[PDB]
């Protein structure tokens, strides 16, 4: 509700990415994790330049679409682990009354532009009452990866805060046949001490 | 296209390697809780 990230449409149960590694069996490493008091807001405007703006920008997006879909969420990413049979998926679950064909769109940007776009469609099934939609153990592209190896080769983490600073990730889900915005969520991240998050609802 | 490498020169390099001047999230106007991971 106004509790959770989700929009009147559309609601993100999981999100994960991680590392598995094989051997008879299989162990792995979360880098992320978010599993689903109202949320706290940011002015969407002081992130504005953090992502890609003039004409499909998400300025753009956000006056758009409905103010009801826009989060920001803050992640302390997990990064203490450990080469042979390694995956890097990323999974997610989300949640919806009505039954939908989503578009999800991803996109890594550094400085506010856009590096890398990821985009797959993912249809509904008939659970209880509603309808679900799984994004499963996708793959993380090589570009992550590498980023990552970079990020855990450095002396020291705040030295990887510092570095993070520039990098965010916008991830925009629509309806496939409304081109209505079901969720947006902007990404930005730092990096743990010890893997946590806060979610906040993005106002204007 | 390794803009990578930009994100990575920007910090350690630092600024010999040319990537736009940029102003770090501790001093915008965002909540408290921003930099205080919860335990």
């Amino acid at each position: 509700s106004m509790r959770s990230i989700a929009s009147s449409k559309l609601w993100m149960l999981e999100f994960s990415a991680f590392l598995e590694r094989q051997q008879d069996p299989d162990t792995y490493n979360k880098h992320l994790f978010v599993h689903i008091p109202y949320l706290e807001t940011v002015d969407i405007r002081q992130i504005y330049d953090k992502f890609p703006e003039k004409k499909g920008g998400l300025k753009e997006l956000f006056e758009r679409g409905p103010s009801n879909a826009f989060f920001l969420v803050k992640f302390w990413a997990d990064l203490n682990t450990n080469e042979g049979s390694a995956f890097y998926g990323v999974s997610s679950q989300y949640e919806s009354p009505e039954n939908m064909i989503i578009t999800c769109s991803t996109k890594v940007c550094s400085f506010g532009k856009q590096v890398v776009e990821k985009v797959e469609t993912e249809y509904a099934r008939y659970e209880n009452g509603h309808y679900l939609y799984r994004i499963h153990r996708s793959p993380l592209c090589e570009y992550m990866i590498n980023f990552i190896h970079k990020l855990k080769h450095l002396p020291e983490k705040y030295m990887m805060n510092s570095v993070l600073e520039n990098f965010t990730i916008l991830q925009v889900v629509t309806n496939r046949d409304t081109q209505e915005t079901l969720l947006c969520i902007a990404y930005v991240f730092e990096v743990s001490a010890s893997a946590q998050h806060h979610i906040y609802r993005l106002v204007k | 296209e390794t803009d990578l490498e930009a994100l990575f020169n920007a910090v350690m390099n630092p600024k010999t390697a040319n990537v736009p001047q940029t102003v770090p999230m501790r001093l915008r106007k965002l909540p408290d809780s921003f930099f205080k991971p919860p335990e």
